[PDB]
């Protein structure tokens, strides 16, 4: 998937009055277009976008005492004249205090008039000139924490390679890495976003809109 | 089947008011009188903000209230397989997935209406519906329309506490030389939703093979016709 | 069977003044005609029906501290080169507080004049045109709870299939499902109804009325 | 990847002020708007105290504050090898290095800005940058410019406690007659830094293969392109 969590906390939340005015006051807000998830900081419509029509509205949800913890174990073991042991142990814990979720739903005419923007039309022309079929993403909803939340991260990576050569030299490498990070954020930040994929290829009459899940 | 209530995956829809639902105001996408191609496409409302007025014979019945609704569901399964081909090579693959859900709610409120033949016929004669069925371009569905109409809504009043746990264990071993790898993941998500919002909806399937046959309607029981449709909770 | 219990609680009870006025105020009331038990929500005489004659009367019964609990065990076991184990364990408990039962008895002339209704005559003509012999059901009595009642449901479904192929692959599937639902209703609803079957086929001079038991 | 914050090895840079950074005053070598060939060459600022004015569309966003930041990192490894040549001579060489770091900080403050296409193009058209790229004399880098622009800064407010331990054990044995020597060193360094100073910086790599191609920019994730570049802490 429903949402894509962002592992970044350097993005302040937009204010409510500027959420739907067409000129956001934050790095990430509803109405932006990004080339890809990785290139999240390259906002195509940096100048702004058309204000939401009266039909458009934002739906809000509230959550309290929300926490999220996950673990991961990866044991890549190769036994043979060599021996490899790659052990990865990862632990992540997030304990929030209050979370708010904003969502919206697009419309065919609104996306069409959005594609007529100067920056958007410049990008699509460049993409069409370079690539046969263009594809972009649009941020639909944002989940914003309130007051931050505690974070605990524990990473353990152990790599052991033992190679036997048969004058019969032997090479033994045994490396270990531990990292325990404790953080206590005390400010609001964007947690997760929803992306809508807009693509067109093969000289289609109209573009195609799809949803992306993890 | 016996249970015919399908729960929604989105909780940001505001709850409709009694006067608004009587007047047929589509404040939220999930409301009585709407037509959707499928449950997963609730946002794709066929009606263009034109709700047929409710006649004097149409009633919303009463607000059936449910208190202290706590249900627990643990769905766990484990599959394994072994493929050994001669030289001798053996492969062992195990996949275990466990999903444990735990929900608690304090107050749920039910609203339900009974569609009639005349009302559905009036709705199906709208220009928007005629345009939508005209969008169909195929030979197998020669006039075959499969639309779902929202017939009942149950609204949670006070939020609730949700707990979800997902365990995934993938063990892949190959014996030739030999390599084995275990990937164990355990995700947790605890939440305390607060606020009034629609909780689940009941839909009645309307189908019509062609103009020669008569269009039929029936309440959906069990699971929806969509792919991997979620079964009714209660 | 004597009565058919309904596993539904989205049907409010009719009020007493509208019970015998010919125009019920509830989804299910005495005097309705349904094509089948499954199609219980398709009331043929939606507009209404003739008021009860003075000879007709409703008999009422009262019950207190009524509870109903049942269990079910199903063990489908197949042993052979495959093994199947399907274990179903179901438990249901209903604890009411007060139950009222309303019953009536039909008459030949009353049913005949009921069949002359516009909606009823339209349906019977369509059924006769489509099917050789028509058959309908009529609700006779309704049992109504007062103040709701506690409900406990426990379902356990375990399916285990082990298939041996003899390169000798083996497939083992072991799935389990648990569901425990606790509910505390606090409103009146219809519990059970009695159905009278009216059928006619073979160009019979008069229709036939029968009772249905589970 | 996920982490894109590179920590500095020098703590004597004074922290820029909010009014100074808005006005683009290069009080410290590490500040927003500067261009450096590499992270290790931060003192070699390409800009000659000529910061392009920030337009109305450029914001410094907000001071994201982090409290009670304590992280521990122990990186230890041990390699060994044995070379025996026939007469018979055996050599045993073992090298063990352990580096244990322990940092504690009370308050960290984040500032970040998002570069735009127009602003970077204005910066790249400066005469100083044109002179610097003209200093390049090679054929493989036919117009290939790889410059890093400071995009974000995080400042520690109150110093912190640092502990570093380094263990080095070198055992060298030769069996012929035979000589063996063990060199064990254990260095310690405990410190309590006091004062406000910049802590780490985030850079966005700008590259351009040639005039035929378009110049691209992207935030650096993982480790920098420099030799033995330190990985991002968080």
């Amino acid at each position: 998937e429903e949402w894509f969590p962002l592992k970044q906390t350097h993005y302040p939340p937009p204010t409510i009055p500027s959420m739907k005015t067409g000129h956001p006051t934050g790095p990430i807000s509803i109405g932006h277009i990004i080339p890809d998830l990785r290139h999240l900081d390259n906002v195509i419509n940096c100048k702004g976008f058309e204000p939401f029509p009266p039909n458009m509205d934002v739906f809000t949800a509230h959550y309290e005492q929300c926490h999220f913890g996950d673990h991961l174990n990866s044991e890549f073991v190769v036994q043979a004249s060599a021996g490899l042991h790659h052990t990865n142990i990862t632990s992540d814990r997030w304990e929030y205090d209050s979370v708010v979720e904003y969502a919206v739903y697009p419309t065919r005419q609104y996306i069409d008039r959005l594609l007529e923007s100067k920056e958007v039309r410049q990008y699509i022309q460049k993409s069409k000139k370079l690539l046969g079929g263009w594809c972009v993403y649009m941020v639909t909803g944002i989940m914003v924490a309130r007051g931050g939340g505690r974070n605990v991260t524990s990473e353990e990576k152990g790599a052991g390679v033992s190679g036997n050569v048969g004058f019969a030299p032997e090479v033994g490498w045994d490396t270990k890495t531990k990292t325990k990070v404790n953080a206590h954020h005390t400010t609001d930040f964007v947690c997760a976003i929803r992306l809508v994929k807009i693509a067109k290829s093969g000289l289609r009459s109209s573009w195609t809109m799809k949803k992306v899940t993890r | 089947m016996d249970k015919c209530w399908f729960t929604l995956d989105n909780a940001h829809y505001p709850p409709p008011s009694l006067d608004s639902m009587r007047s047929g105001h589509p404040i939220s996408p999930a409301s009585l009188g709407h037509l959707i191609p499928s449950l997963a496409h609730l946002d794709q409302i066929i009606n263009a903000k034109a709700i047929e007025p409710f006649p004097a014979t149409m009633d919303i019945h009463g607000p059936t209230i449910i208190e202290d609704f706590k249900w627990d569901h643990s769905h766990e399964y484990s599959l394994s397989l072994g493929g050994k081909v001669p030289l001798n090579v053996g492969l062992g693959g195990a996949f275990s997935r466990s999903v444990a859900n735990y929900w608690e709610f304090d107050r749920l409120e039910r609203y339900i209406m009974q569609p009639t033949r005349s009302y559905v016929q009036k709705c199906i004669e709208r220009d928007e519906v005629k345009r939508w069925i005209a969008k169909n371009k195929s030979m197998m569905m020669m006039g075959r329309w499969e639309v779902y109409m929202i017939t009942g809504i149950i609204v949670a009043r006070g939020g609730g506490r949700k707990k979800k746990e997902k365990t995934t264990g993938k063990e892949f071993s190959v014996e030739v030389p030999g390599g084995k790898r275990n990937t164990a993941r355990q995700k947790t998500w605890g939440t305390s939703q607060t606020g009034d919002f629609v909780w689940a909806v009941r839909l009645a399937k309307i189908t019509k093979s062609g103009l020669h046959s008569d269009w039929k309607m029936e309440t959906v029981f069990g699971k929806t016709s969509s792919f991997r449709g979620q079964k009714a909770i209660f």
